[PDB]
RNA sequence: AUAUUUGUUACAAUACACAUUUUUUGGCACCCAAAAUAGGACGGGAAGAGACUUUUAAAGUGAGACGUCGCGACCCUCGCAGGAGUCGUUCUUGACUUUUUGGUCGCUUGAUGUUUCUCUCUUCCCGUUC
């Protein structure tokens, strides 16, 4: 019905937790009414910052159902 | 450029396996009909997880994927 | 008059004691100056309604006994009660405080009634009782109280608790 | 109705102090307010009662009573309480 | 419904959040929608295991919210007439 | 489901006559024939009490090895024994075989 | 064609079609023909039940249904059977339902 | 702005291969060529293989439900 | 204890202190004020009570005394998704 | 058709509402909402004992059961008795209705 | 001279609408194992010992990590006012603005819950049961 308001967030590098375990960081591109969030230059954060972190793809889309909290690391 | 619903309309009365999301159980059988929600009906199905099953109704929420 | 069920029913259970819990019951027309000469009978009429606090202050009660299983009850105010002995097995796990000021409890009678506990209450006031005057009464009360957090407004001194524990051993 | 206490042990904790106060004042009458809203401590506590008579009695009896080492200076409040 | 309207009435005030994942986000509420998904400003975070951090801005999905703690003085607010 | 008059053929004795002799199967029929009146709803409770049982496609009755049917017909008799019994107020111990047949026959 | 365009009666004809011709026709043909059905729930407990009634959400009324549930701890198994005369079953728990021969 | 399902349509026509993560309970991730999709984000994948979490077996042309979708990643 | 009206719906009861059960095994006790279509409700002065894992072991079948760790949170708004069942504790002021 | 409209006619009957937790509720039934929210009156709600060398029962259902305030201290097994429980609709799994009532009249 | 009843309107309110990621047609379920007899078990508290830890024989009881409110204080700190002010209005109401004691440190083991790994006996005191 109503679109979520991310309007200040887009183009800013953002960390968001996927499910209980996961945390993905990427530059937010677009979003929809289900909160499905597509972002680019995705990286999967882990305990060891440079080591266990591995990039996903040039463009990644996320189902809004697996989104828990969304924090922007940015202005 | 096939979408899901015409893909199920093309898979009617063909042998299709369906993997549920739980035990990695797949029902292998001839599809009969589907609902709007993609409820499934099957004939001569067989449960793989080894058995033979005459007729089957599968609710939409428990299926993982559908293949031919 | 005597503490009946009807009286209990009548009692004002509207104004909750906002310090802790809910439903600060005052049995009869008013528990303060109810004049319950016998022991607190018909406790089942309340039926563990609700640190549930019951004020029995300014009443004739001789013995702190006759309670029904009350899980909620945490506070007993029993001020101006002619308490003599308060031995019971009903209110044991339940209850966090007991105010016994201006009563008739004996120094030996109060000690005898509890029979000792591994853990009990947490707040206790025995002020204006004959027993408190009695020599080594504070040491005897600490030994009887077993575990205790207070003794007549002053906490049993950590060192006093240690010495009392040594006396118990 | 309200009774403004003064000259008490500041070393004791807030909630505990309130509890103690409640325990003290239950003999006179029904204590409406457990502890003073300001909670500055060091004596400053407003014991709100239901009846004025009870309050009066309290004032009479507990004037210079030993509570946590020091003698409590009981006195009637200037302004009426927010609850009353 | 009234429960969501009270959340809209709490904008610009410090609120607490319990996500169904077990965490706790306490901080100032900037935005809220009728889907109960809110965004909070200058918020202290408590992980499910107790580790506490601080983040400047957060957006949470309403489906994952469990309870929201709102300043008490909104109790007498006109919604409840 | 028939809106028209027509002659249709079926079989009242589906399994039990095929298993057990002809004298007894009618007797087991009549133990039932009294019973479904007395089993106003408990019929489908007691006939389908064993959910392993299926009705054959050609047949009507619930096909079984006929041991529980001896139990079902004994249960069903007892519902007839009490319902005949309650109207005339007979004790269950006072019920005798000459009375039990009179309940079955009458 | 989406459902919000249709009128009040077109939804009734749609539900009549879906019950008569569709997946749930397996249950419907099972209700009329008095054929016992096997139902697996999410719980993992399977009921052999005759279907008195059913519905869109798949919740259904069954009479004389028998429940079969096994449990194991450290590979020690036991099979337990429970008989209930009347059952109303909420449809979200079910996964597979088969029609016995 | 690039709406997410627009991006998925750019996965359909650009014929780029995608890896897709499922829910954490199932323990497999699918990868293949996304052909077409519905409003519910349930997608048909041509030449799909299921990898447990590289010896996974090839699937086929398979319809995968959107309820179990977590990530769609190139 | 307290007898609720034999026919009383969630609308009939307002300002009663309730006891709310969630899916996670914790309880919110307090005065109900509003509620909604999907049954997410507003409690006034609410305290969440929880059962300790050692306490949970004690609850297993054999007078029991459970130490229930609880924390006070005022004027909350629950979510209908989490709510499991509701019971009445007390009657209004 | 909404089959929940059937439950609306079962009012004032003894019933067991067997929930997703495994918790079972015996009680007298009152008005059932269109979302299948079921409100009962005099209810004894409990948890079954899986025997199986005393395998551990549901850990969440024991806590939720003690936290109703209706579990009495001296109960040996795990049960609680209380008046007026209101149950959300999505929590229900099975409903066992009495044997006496006839379906042919109520299922119309 | 002789408040009740009837009709209409509005509000609040109950019974008839929706299985597709944001609440009600389920991501569902699983760690595993422990009492049987004909003076005896079970719980709680205290003491001793074994095995654990620490120092170079002598010291207490499985170990390592978040918080939670508490026992001390060589510190700070004055001491009586959710409420307060303003304006409208008449003997206490509305509209518009200002914004919680505890601020901290030890704990010579507060006291106490999560989460990983590995493998108790003797003596006294108090309650319950046959």
């Amino acid at each position: 019905v109503s679109t979520p308001e991310l309007k200040k967030y887009m183009d800013k590098k953002i960390l968001l937790n996927i499910n209980g375990s996961r945390k993905v960081a990427g530059i937010l591109r677009g979003y929809d009414i289900f909160l499905n969030v597509v972002l680019d230059d995705a990286m999967e954060i882990n305990g060891e910052d440079p080591a266990n972190n591995h990039q996903l793809g040039l463009q990644t889309v996320i189902r809004g159902n697996s989104i828990i909290s969304l924090e922007a690391l940015d202005a | 450029p096939v979408n899901p619903k015409p893909f199920l309309k093309g898979l009617v009365n063909h042998r299709v396996g369906v993997k549920l999301k739980f035990n990695s159980t797949e029902y292998r059988g001839t599809l009969v009909s589907t609902d709007n929600y993609f409820n499934l009906q099957l004939n001569e199905a067989e449960e793989f997880v080894h058995g033979t099953l005459g007729e089957i109704f599968i609710r939409c929420n428990n299926v993982l994927y559908i293949r031919e | 008059m005597k503490f009946t069920p009807s009286i209990v029913i009548d009692a004002p259970q509207y104004y909750v004691d906002h310090f802790n819990g809910k439903y600060n019951v005052d049995k009869c027309v008013i528990l303060r100056d109810l004049q319950l000469e016998t022991d607190s009978e018909s406790m089942p009429s309340s039926l563990k309604h609700l640190t549930h606090i019951l004020d029995l202050t300014n009443n004739d009660l001789i013995m702190i006994p006759d309670l029904s299983r009350r899980d909620d009850i945490h506070t007993l105010l029993l001020g101006r009660n002619n308490i003599v002995e308060v031995d019971g097995r009903l209110l044991p796990m339940n209850v966090q405080n007991l105010t016994l000021s201006n009563n008739s409890i004996r120094r030996f009678e109060d000690l005898q009634r509890l029979r000792r506990a591994p853990r009990t209450l947490k707040n206790l006031t025995l002020i204006g009782n004959q027993v408190c005057h009695l020599a080594n009464y504070r040491e005897h009360v600490l030994r009887l109280v077993p575990h205790l957090e207070t003794l007549d407004f002053q906490n049993v001194t950590a060192e006093e608790r240690k010495s009392a524990m040594s006396f118990p051993r | 109705n309200t009774l403004y206490v003064s000259q008490l042990n500041e070393k004791i904790n807030m909630q505990r102090l309130r509890v103690n106060l409640f325990l003290l004042f239950a003999t006179f009458g029904e204590v409406l307010k457990v502890s003073m809203n300001f909670k500055k401590q060091r004596g400053q506590a407003f014991i709100t009662m239901r009846t004025i008579d009870q309050a009066s009695l309290a004032q009479i009896s507990l004037n210079g009573e030993r509570f946590f080492g020091k003698p409590l200076k009981v006195e009637f409040s200037k302004s009426e309480t927010k609850t009353l | 419904g009234i429960p969501v309207k009270l959340l809209n009435e709490a904008q610009g005030h410090i609120v607490s959040l319990e996500l169904t994942t077990g965490a706790t986000y306490r901080g100032k509420l900037v935005e809220s929608e009728d889907s109960m998904n809110v965004q909070l400003r200058d918020v202290i975070a408590t992980e499910p295991q107790g580790a506490v951090t601080h983040m400047d801005q957060i957006f949470v999905r309403g489906s994952q919210i469990k309870f929201i703690v709102v300043p008490d003085l909104l109790k007498n607010a006109p919604l409840f007439k | 489901k028939a809106t028209e008059p027509q002659m249709v053929l079926f079989n009242i004795y589906d399994d039990w006559l095929d298993r057990i002799s002809s004298y007894t199967a009618f007797s087991r029929l009549t133990l039932l024939l009294r019973a479904l009146k007395t089993n106003e709803e408990s019929a489908k409770m007691i006939l389908l009490s064993d959910p392993t049982i299926t009705i054959k496609s050609y047949h009507l009755w619930p096909s079984f090895t006929d041991e529980q049917w001896i139990t079902i017909e004994s249960q069903m008799r007892d519902l007839i024994l009490t319902e005949y019994g309650r109207k005339y107020n007979v004790n269950i111990s006072a019920l005798t075989q000459t009375e039990i047949k009179d309940i079955i026959l009458g | 064609r989406p459902k919000h365009e249709l009128s009040r009666a077109e939804l009734e004809e749609l539900e009549e079609f879906e019950f008569k011709h569709g997946p749930m026709s397996l249950i419907n043909d099972a209700m009329v023909t008095r054929t016992p059905v096997i139902i697996s729930l999410r719980n993992n407990h399977k009921i052999i039940a005759r279907v008195k009634a059913f519905d869109r959400h798949c919740n259904m009324v069954l009479e004389n249904v028998k429940e079969l549930w096994t449990e194991k701890k450290g590979k020690n198994v036991i099979n337990r059977e429970r008989f209930i005369s009347k059952l109303f079953l909420r449809g979200d728990s079910v996964i597979v339902v088969l029609k016995t021969p | 702005m690039v709406p997410p399902i627009n991006c998925i349509f750019n996965f359909l026509q650009q014929q780029t291969p995608v890896t897709i993560w499922l829910f954490e309970q199932i323990g497999i991730r699918i990868k293949g060529k996304i052909v077409g999709f519905d409003e519910f984000m349930n997608v048909v994948i041509d030449e799909a293989v299921e990898i447990p979490v590289e010896k996974g077996t090839p699937l086929g042309k398979i319809l995968l439900k959107g309820d179990n979708i977590t990530l769609i990643t190139s | 204890k307290i007898q609720v009206a034999h026919s009383s719906r969630l609308a009939n009861l307002i300002d009663y202190k309730l006891r709310v059960l969630t899916q996670d095994g914790r309880v919110y006790i307090g005065q109900l004020m509003a509620f909604d279509k999907h049954m997410n409700l507003v409690l006034n002065e609410c305290i969440e009570e929880r059962v300790p894992k050692t306490q949970l072991d004690k609850l297993r079948p054999r007078t029991l005394n459970i130490k229930v760790e609880k924390r006070v949170l005022g004027l909350t708004i629950l979510r209908g998704e989490q709510i499991l069942s509701t019971v009445v504790e007390d009657k209004p002021l | 058709m909404k089959l929940v409209n059937f439950l609306k006619k079962l009012r004032n009957e003894q019933v067991t509402i067997e929930l997703k937790n495994g918790t079972t509720v015996w009680g007298t039934l009152q008005s059932v909402s269109p979302q299948m929210n079921a409100i009962l009156t005099d209810v004894k709600l409990t948890l079954p004992q899986p025997r199986l060398n005393k395998l551990n029962s549901n850990g969440i259902a024991m806590a939720s059961l003690y936290l109703t305030g209706g579990q009495q201290p001296t109960a040996s097994d795990n049960i609680a008795s209380l008046q007026y429980i209101n149950i959300r609709g999505n929590t229900i799994r099975q409903i066992i209705l009495p044997d006496s009532l006839n379906l042919d009249s109520l299922l119309v």
